[PDB]
């Protein structure tokens, strides 16, 4: 009866969630015309967490999916499961955001969030007991960071006691793809920390090493960066759809994680990321799969957490194992290394097992850390940013429609005591 | 696990074989637009000496 | 006189790529004359097999017209909701409030509303 | 829904758009008279032509495209010429008596009687409609038509359309290479309203197209039908991401918020990177590192000022073809690792890049080669502030002496917008100075 | 139960140590796929000290191969068996050695440590327990050398418990091949004596020694000087790697060996070798076995052992023999001569015999042996490199690299006391 | 990760990188088409399966460009590295630096910035020119003296034509051939110099053939050039480089001059007899009374010798014939290097050249001796440039773009310095 509904946001969100609802239906057994052909018989027993009922026993996946170019809407129809989602379920603009927060939060977006609300209290209706809702955005650009924000502090404040979740597609150090990026990252981040329960950090630099030294692709295109990405969301909640032993839900990991309600900033992994010349080389056991959670490489954050304590640590294991390898294998990790691991909680790691693995492999998992390492970016972002702003780089652009300089300063002000929180509970 | 094995071999086969089907159908493309500019090349030359 | 034939191709080329011997409105190659004005040279010669795209990747719309047609969505109903039950049963119905309300076991010693 | 409106001014401007629309024609189906070629023959996945055609009735394509013109015959070549059977006959605006190399004669007294047609052919094809994204002007200003007219093109569109966004191309004069002794007197006074009513104005040279040419393709004595070819491969590439798909598309409002730091900063240059001779093309590899490195070349830019004496505020990258987004992101590094490229002191981040999956066409007897990659490289910098450095100095060598003034004076002109050009041009030697130093 | 990890590292590295892997799968019995390939099951017991149990049967190196050069990788991956080799173990440099120690210990050494010692660290992580460890890499050539040596002193401060070794290649004393190596290994085992435990050393005169006059065969290669060490450097761990009768660790041998843990340089040589003519005149007995690890004729390294006496002698035997004329040969060679063994301390040996032979020999043998003869080669060394520090020329590489002259005369006098710390133990 | 990409300067340069690249060209299958991973250290690859040799023709008389494009290999040197000047400069160091030098750096630009990007590791930088003439001396010294500025630390070495005593080919060549090098000791790796006295010497007395051109002369420098980088291209039996012996053959940055000399010169009347041992074609390299610098050695410093090796090559017999010339002592004893040898072994034999001038070769040895005998030969030179420099002859022509007469003297003070250290050297350590 728990289910949940996948909002996605601007052009970057329509490339991994389009790719998302071609990951969760291979699992439960869809075709793209909708109907029901799959092996197994427990499989569709909780297709309610996701999808949905229509007439003649065929299913429909719960989505809305936005913009503000009506070209992207064109292209997830087109897509290869692009047949399946409701036309009533895409909202969309005539004008672009053109990679401007501000026109994305107060004067080209705000048509448009009175009519996406429309379609989330459409699908909010039918629930039996919301989980939470969840969303995918960018903070990069202009529609993902603006519109995307003002869609969280608009249902969080209507709906606050659900478990909203993220996924954020961070802005890297150095190897960037837009001029005007920080001015886009520091005011995402502002309204960000005070109205999610959990957020996700992707590096698109941290994707491209994965690609190269532990995959050894040629050339990585875009899509399979959003399968990445599409294999961890699956992987989070797949304790929700299937049974197991030790389940852990979309909440239970929130509880375990978070110690002080500012610090829900984390960085993921996905455990087995073979080499297709060294899949007859890999060995499956537990402890192989647990080295490649805490390797440096897996991280898919901007940085390293050795340069660090872990604060809390998660295990989302999934498959057949014995639950005397998952709890002694995190123990030895607790001992072999002592001073990367804050010592006021006397325990740092929640661990979960279901019995459905992935198709295509025996078994899988997907690391989360709440690493000290993550202020790290955040002084990149914010020198990046207070370079510009010392002589107003790009600031026309912002002003001139309403927004006056002062949401600037207050935008650091709030960005730079969360450098400082880490900082104070890095020890002592 | 095996059968996850011939899956592997199955996808390096398909992708030496895109490869050069790539090269060898767009190296010969190449030759045929370049005789093409060559016919051109010496209409012009006749066109210049009858003006 | 087939670009197919020629060169490979993509296979969603339309046939006015595939087939160039249709574009039958271009100059005619006429032999020199003297008065022969310079901004005449712009267009003067037919495109042939060698010069077609490989491939095409136009911008449909089709869909977005027809589903944008009037206006988007907004709810204009009035306020149609059932509350739920926490209890999973399709006997047991308990709310936040209302919580007896359930089917009573049949106890032996005394009718259920005695405790 | 996604269009442009192409406004055509002076001789200059109309055979960039005789060029033009030559090579949007071969890039769509268009034959030269409309008609779709199409013969009942079923096809699904169309409508790239919104941004520049219009499908009326009869089933015949008619571009959106006004040419004005205050000489008639210039713009009668095109009425007699292959392509009459394109244009609406309304939409080739021809003056009367020309403006003949003057700045008063095309803004204050032969440009009144003509401003009534083109400001009513203009809102009959913008009513029609829906969406703007901008209009993409073309003119030079050497001349009077070119930069009369236009400058009173300019603040006449800037008022009754305002937030739709402008572009603005122009042909700017050479060191050496000059055609009029009007040159400076025009190319200083014209900058009244392409400061004030330009939202991007982009620049180009003469002198450094000539000399493209003879250096990397084996043309010698090249005219003035390959300068418009080479011209016509920037504007189909800065539209190319309104119509044909990619994985990181750029509209046009889109470079405009990342390139122009101030508003008054607004002229960048642009530069074509393969650029190569089709017998070259065989022999080279041209891959998708080697022709980014080719960009910041002192050797293939645009307008003969030296790269290597300003700073960089902002660079956009537009790639066309079949590009990796792993092999953009390794070149621009390289780029930063160089430290003979400079970046102002305020600006890590540096670029923005777009890719588009349609190849860069080929054009029937060009001299450009078939690549299957392509780059236009868009940057504004500080090395355009030298420019006018040999421009001021051949406008106050030729104001002392009141040479060539008493043409302008007896047509509606006073003598005090002269020294007023002059300091609003060496006001903006310092807006260029002054955003140079570091903090 | 015991693992054991593999470091390796360069070019000479690389071709013993594709060598070496391809010898240790024949007696393990493994496919040049890698699946199972045993003809018996006494050889199928402790085949996991090298190998993983990869999933189908199959099973890998638990050896890291490192190159900053990647044209002498495809010597290794074109070998006759090298497709056992996992390809997340290469990890490959783009900027060359330069032939050059402290261009590979201080310059091109320092981009690569962490990415080797991390890998190194999640392999040796997984292990229950790590018995014995080895590197394959020379002293005549820059990264064999410089990242060879570099590597050892990282995993020495994670890692000081568990028992490091060295298989290291001295350069040929009498034909050079480098001008000058008394840069490039004298400071490099200035590193090596503090970072090992103990030091294996072949040198390429013993090498063309045994196939001239001893051997009969003319014209060996590189495939055939491989022949003399890669069943030789598996000829010391066999009786923990095959089950024997009296079976003995890696690190129970380099107890047993000594009282004094100071001092650690041994020589490597493989026992059972005769002319393939006299391959059936000469087969007689055990006795004849024992008559070519005392005698010189086989040189085990280029050091002379008839110039000093030996302080003790070591001799492991493979497969079903005696006893009785065990003790025999340990005292004939004790009655006629015993200048070699000290007279001050009478037992030296340690007998360790096993059961299983490799296939196609029935009674194998390995030879390690400590004296004081690594003194005279280090000496003519000390005659070498004093003609060339009194002159200083091509230092004038060295100064800009990174360090000053003052590391070259401190090396000297870590060296040059070891040669009066020789001289006066083999005194008195 | 092996590329040693190459420039060429000068009618010199571009000849030698016309008969050189005969047996690089034939080395790989790469008739002159340009059609068909060992080729990749040079040929460049395109899309289409067609190659470019990372080289610029960079020349500045116009006619080298014509004569060398109207060969066979039209299409194979492509025509966009052919840098062409509109006027020679003719023995002139101030014309080939000054007043037409600053012209084409420009374009020399482009076309040495755009080559580094298509290898995997760049290598280094092998350079093709001469000294007696002076678009060949100028250009490659402001090569130089820009690219060790921009770059720095990448291989840097020189191929060139050095006058030997006897005769020459131009009045007043030892001035223009002894400023050049200035630039030589500063911002460049290495250098060789071959004399072509050294090998109208040999070209008779090991082949059978009398009066043999300059293109005769140009492939014996290609049997050089072969086996000195080709170890790198080839996996031997020990993989050596070039940045190698840049750092063996170099002990100070002073002396950097070595000696080359290539063993199979024989006739096809001398192959009936001739067994390729090691020993045999070894002492055709280590006796240099038949080697191509005509310095003998019998006064010089015996340090540094690389042989390299191509073929049908056992170590044992090297390790033998190595040890061989260790056993003879009239290749005496220097001091400070006791063995100073190195051994490179590369497993593709060499490949005989139809129009070439020699018969069937089995083993290829090349040697590289670093001998102050040719630096104490540099005084016939040094001593030479004094009696043209007592009485001021054809200095107009060059001081009148920036040759002053500060820089003649300051070019002899700085050069005698070399000879006064080289004596130092050969005063025993
Ligand atoms: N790049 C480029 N510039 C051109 C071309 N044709 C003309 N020009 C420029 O146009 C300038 C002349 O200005 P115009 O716009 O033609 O002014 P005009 O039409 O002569 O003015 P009127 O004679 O009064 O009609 C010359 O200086 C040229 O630099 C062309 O085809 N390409
Ligand atoms: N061995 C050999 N020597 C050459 C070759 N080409 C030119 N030379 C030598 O070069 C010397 C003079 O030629 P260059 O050095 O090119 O002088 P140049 O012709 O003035 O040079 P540029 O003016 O730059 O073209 C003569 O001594 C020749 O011996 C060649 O192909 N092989
Ligand atoms: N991971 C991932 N990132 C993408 C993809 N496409 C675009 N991006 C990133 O999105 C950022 C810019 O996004 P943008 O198009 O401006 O998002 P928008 O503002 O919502 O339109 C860039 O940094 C890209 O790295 C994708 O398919 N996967
Ligand atoms: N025994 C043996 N020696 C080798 C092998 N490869 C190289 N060597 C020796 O290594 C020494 C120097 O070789 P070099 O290539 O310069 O060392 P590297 O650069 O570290 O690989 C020489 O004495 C060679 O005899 C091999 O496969 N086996
Ligand atoms: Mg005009
Ligand atoms: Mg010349």
């Amino acid at each position: 009866m728990r289910e949940i509904v996948h909002l996605q946001a601007g052009q970057c969100g329509n490339q991994i969630g389009a790719k998302f609802w071609e990951v969760i239906s291979d699992e439960h057994g869809i075709d793209p015309t909708g109907t029901y052909h799959g092996d197994s018989d427990l499989q569709l027993e909780r297709i309610n967490v996701y999808y949905n009922e229509a007439t003649g026993g065929k299913y429909v996946p719960r989505a809305v999916l936005v913009d503000l170019e009506p070209g992207t809407m064109d292209s997830v129809r087109s897509g290869p499961f692009g047949q399946i989602f409701r036309p009533d379920n895409f909202v969309f603009g005539q004008s672009g955001a053109g990679n401007n927060w501000a026109k994305g939060h107060y004067t080209e977006g705000a048509e448009l969030v009175d009519s996406v609300l429309d379609v989330v209290r459409k699908e909010a209706e039918s629930c039996d007991c919301l989980q939470g809702f969840q969303l995918t955005h960018s903070l990069g650009g202009g529609t993902g960071s603006g519109m995307g924000t003002l869609l969280i502090s608009k249902i969080r404040e209507e709906y606050p006691d659900r478990i909203m979740n993220t996924f954020s597609v961070v802005p890297s150090p150095k190897v960037s793809d837009t001029v005007v990026e920080p001015y886009n990252a520091t005011l995402s981040v502002h309204q960000l920390v005070e109205n999610t329960d959990e957020t996700y950090c992707i590096d698109n630099e941290a994707l491209y090493d994965i690609c190269f030294r532990t995959l050894k692709l040629t050339t990585p295109t875009y899509g399979d960066l959003n399968h990445l990405v599409s294999a961890t969301m699956s992987g989070v909640t797949t304790c929700l759809r299937f049974p197991g032993q030790l389940n852990a839900d979309l909440r239970k990991l929130a509880v375990n994680m978070v110690p002080f309600p500012r610090l829900h900033f984390f960085m993921p992994g996905f455990a087995p990321l073979t080499s297709r010349g060294s899949q007859q080389y890999r060995a499956l056991t537990v402890p192989e799969l647990t080295q490649q959670m805490f390797d440096a490489k897996n991280m898919m954050a901007a940085c390293d957490p050795r340069h660090g304590r872990y604060l809390t640590v998660a295990a989302v294991f999934r498959g057949r194992m014995s639950m005397k390898e998952v709890d002694e294998q995190m123990l030895n990790v607790q001992n072999k290394n002592s001073s990367y691991f804050v010592e006021w909680i006397p325990n740092n790691v929640k661990t979960a097992v279901c019995d459905i693995p992935p198709r295509g492999l025996k078994m899988s998992a997907t690391f989360i850390g709440n690493s000290t390492a993550i202020q790290e970016l955040f002084k990149r972002i914010s020198e990046q940013f207070t370079a510009m702003f010392r002589r107003k780089a790009f600031l026309h652009w912002y002003t001139g429609e309403g927004m006056d300089e002062m949401e600037f300063t207050e935008a650091e002000s709030n960005m730079n005591d969360l450098v400082s929180e880490y900082q104070q509970y890095q020890d002592a | 696990n095996m059968k996850l094995m011939q899956n592997a071999l199955q996808s390096l086969q398909e992708e030496t074989d895109k490869k050069k089907q790539k090269k060898e159908d767009m190296r010969r493309e190449q030759k045929i637009y370049y005789q093409y500019l060559a016919q051109r090349h010496e209409e012009e030359k006749a066109q210049e000496k009858e003006l | 006189e087939k670009t197919s034939d020629w060169y490979r191709v993509s296979e969603d080329l339309p046939a006015r790529f595939n087939n160039p011997a249709w574009f039958r409105g271009y100059r005619t190659k006429e032999p020199p004359s003297v008065y022969r004005t310079s901004n005449q040279a712009y267009g003067s010669r037919a495109p042939t097999v060698h010069e077609m795209p490989k491939v095409f990747y136009p911008n449909s719309y089709k869909f977005s017209r027809q589903v944008a047609v009037g206006g988007m969505f907004q709810n204009n109903t009035l306020n149609v909701y059932m509350e739920k039950s926490i209890v999973t049963g399709p006997d047991n119905y308990i709310t936040s409030y209302d919580r007896l309300n359930f089917h009573p076991s049949y106890r032996v010693c005394r009718p259920s509303i005695c405790d | 829904m996604r269009e442009c409106i192409s406004v055509h001014v002076g001789q200059a401007g109309v055979q960039i758009g005789n060029a033009c629309w030559e090579l949007y024609c071969l890039e769509h189906g268009i034959q030269p008279d409309g008609q779709m070629p199409s013969d009942k023959t079923i096809g699904g996945g169309d409508d790239s032509f919104n941004t520049f055609f219009s499908e009326t009735g009869a089933g015949k394509h008619v571009p959106r495209a006004v040419f004005v013109d205050l000489e008639p015959t210039v713009i009668d070549e095109v009425r007699t010429g292959t392509y009459r059977q394109l244009f609406h006959p309304e939409q080739l605006i021809t003056g009367k008596e020309d403006a003949a190399n003057n700045y008063a004669r095309g803004h204050y007294t032969i440009g009144k009687e003509l401003i009534d047609l083109v400001l009513d052919r203009i809102r009959k094809l913008a009513d029609q409609c829906t969406g703007l994204q901008g209009f993409l002007i073309f003119h030079s200003f050497g001349g009077g038509t070119g930069s009369g007219f236009t400058s009173l093109l300019m603040e006449r569109l800037s008022v009754d359309y305002g937030k739709k966004s402008k572009l603005e191309f122009s042909i700017y004069p050479a060191p050496q290479v000059s055609t009029a002794v009007v040159e400076p007197y025009n190319s200083i006074l014209t900058t009244h309203t392409t400061l004030e009513h330009s939202d991007c104005a982009f620049m180009v040279d003469n002198e450094a197209i000539y000399d493209i040419c003879r250096r990397n393709l084996d043309i010698e004595r090249p005219t003035y039908t390959n300068l418009n070819r080479l011209i016509g491969q920037i504007v189909s590439s800065i539209t190319a991401s309104l119509r044909f798909d990619g994985a990181l598309n750029v509209d046009l409002t889109e470079f405009q918020t990342n390139l122009v730091p101030y508003p008054r900063i607004h002229f960048p240059l642009a530069t074509y990177a393969p650029v190569i001779s089709a017998e070259k093309a065989y022999h080279e590899q041209l891959s998708v590192a080697e022709i980014t490195n080719a960009c910041f070349e002192p050797a293939n830019q645009m307008v003969k000022c030296d790269p290597r004496h300003g700073k960089y505020m902002a660079c956009c990258l537009l790639y066309r073809g079949d590009v990796v987004p792993k092999d953009v992101n390794a070149a621009i590094a390289t780029i930063k690792t160089k430290r003979t490229i400079q970046f102002v002191d305020w600006c890590p981040t540096g670029f923005k890049v777009g890719i588009n999956y349609q190849p860069p066409t080929v054009v029937p007897g060009g001299d450009l080669a078939k690549v299957q990659r392509a780059v236009c490289m868009l940057s504004n910098t500080t090395a355009i502030a030298e420019a006018w450095a040999r421009l001021d100095h051949k406008f106050d060598l030729m104001y002392a002496k009141r040479a060539f003034v008493h043409w302008y004076v007896g047509e509606g002109m006073e003598e005090g917008e002269f020294s007023e050009a002059r300091e609003d041009m060496a006001a903006l030697e310092k807006d260029y100075e002054e955003v140079g130093m570091d903090s």
